[PDB]
């Protein structure tokens, strides 16, 4: 299957108190890698998965090195987007911003990423072509235009069809064991009245990787889509991902309603039936 | 601002089985901003031993944190998730069922 | 690993 590797940045404006909190961490498919946190005391670019701690001190002094300028970069462009909008210097804001990579099942570049979002609103991103942006108002346009000069689409065109790809390449070797496992999820039934005429119907789908899934509920092969709960795919906290949807039903028909399981870790699909 | 408000999902990392070791998490999404409060907490009292993974987001921005502790199931027992962000007047209390 | 470039806005 196709993988990628994500590089999130989150910085926080905290007026009268400090510095902003900057955050940041990476990924590789749905597994963290790497993080950095302007108010933890390394201040250093940190591990947070097995199958990288190995990278020696050169990785980790550079990440270290490329991280705390981020931190700085987006240090000021909160300075810079709170005049772009004339903001007062007392609210607090924030400023997001998220690259990276995606190659297909032959490990092929695939398409690139590079987006920014202020206070939770698109800011400007990268297009497909990696050869322009989209600005969202006049200050997104005004940056646009300094990226224009600066020729900075081109630059990170290289990091993304290049570079970018060869380390989720290296990253995909070194972890085979965890980034190129797949666990088919574990599917079970639950069945607990809710009254003297109806049952909830929950279908499970756990300990599963990656995170890509479908769980869907059908009554006599008619998608129930509309009559579904279906929750978020959430983390196990282990590196696996569960998931669940569920359906009320009239007391005695709970034959007519199937339940349906996508994952990329299973053989055929699923489907499983209350009985 | 935009204002986006957490969904909160309280549940463990194995099925629960009274007597055996688990961890109780509560995950947290969607939400906007990042500034937030989250406790675990055993038959009302918040518990100390806490973590959360790193600030993240999805695709449109909205954070998600996850907050779990170790923790072992007893049929007597009851674990909550406690949360607070500006889009919630009051922290909102989600209970914690074995079968979510 | 993280690009070596440091763009602002």
């Amino acid at each position: 299957g196709s993988h990628s590797m994500r590089y999130f940045f989150t910085s926080v404006s905290r007026p009268g108190r400090g510095e902003p909190r900057f955050i940041a961490v990476g990924y590789v498919d749905d597994t963290q890698f790497v993080r950095f946190d302007s108010d933890a005391a390394s201040q250093r670019m940190e591990p947070r998965a097995p199958w990288i701690e190995q990278e020696g001190p050169e990785y980790w002094d550079g990440e270290t090195r490329k991280v705390k300028a981020h931190s700085q970069t987006h240090r000021v462009d909160l300075g810079t987007l709170r005049g772009y909008y004339n903001q007062s210097e007392a609210g607090s804001h924030t400023v997001q911003r998220m690259y990276g990579c995606d190659v297909g099942s032959d490990w092929r570049f695939l398409r690139g990423y590079h987006q920014y979002a202020y206070d939770g609103k698109d800011y400007i991103a990268l297009k497909e072509d990696l050869r322009s942006w989209t600005a969202a108002d006049m200050a997104a346009q005004t940056t646009k235009h300094k990226w224009e000069a600066a020729h900075v689409a081109e630059q990170l065109r290289a990091y993304l069809e290049g570079t970018c790809v060869e380390w989720l390449r290296r990253y995909l070797e070194n972890g085979k064991e965890t980034l190129q496992r797949t666990d088919a999820p574990k599917t079970h039934m639950t069945h607990h009245a809710v009254s003297d005429h109806e049952a909830t119907l929950r279908c499970w789908a756990l300990s599963f990787y990656p995170a890509e899934i479908t769980l869907t509920w059908q009554r006599d092969g008619e998608d129930q889509t509309q009559d579904t709960e279906l929750v978020e795919t959430r983390p196990a906290g282990d590196g696996t991902f569960q998931k669940w949807a569920a359906v009320v039903v009239p007391s005695g028909q709970e034959q007519r309603y199937t339940c349906h399981v996508q994952h990329e870790g299973l053989p055929k699909p699923l489907t499983l039936r209350w009985e | 601002m935009i204002q986006r408000t957490p969904k909160i999902q309280v549940y463990s990392r194995h099925p629960a089985e009274n007597g055996k070791s688990n961890f109780l998490n509560c995950y947290v999404s969607g939400f906007h901003p990042s500034d937030i409060e989250v406790d675990l907490l055993k038959n009302g009292e918040r518990i100390e031993k806490v973590e959360h993974s790193d600030l993240s987001f999805s695709k449109d921005w909205s954070f998600y944190l996850l907050y779990y502790t170790e923790f072992t199931p007893t049929e007597k027992d009851e674990y909550a998730c406690r949360v607070n962000h500006v889009t919630l007047s009051q922290p909102k209390i989600v209970k914690w069922d074995r079968d979510m | 690993a993280l690009w070596g470039v440091f763009p602002v806005l």
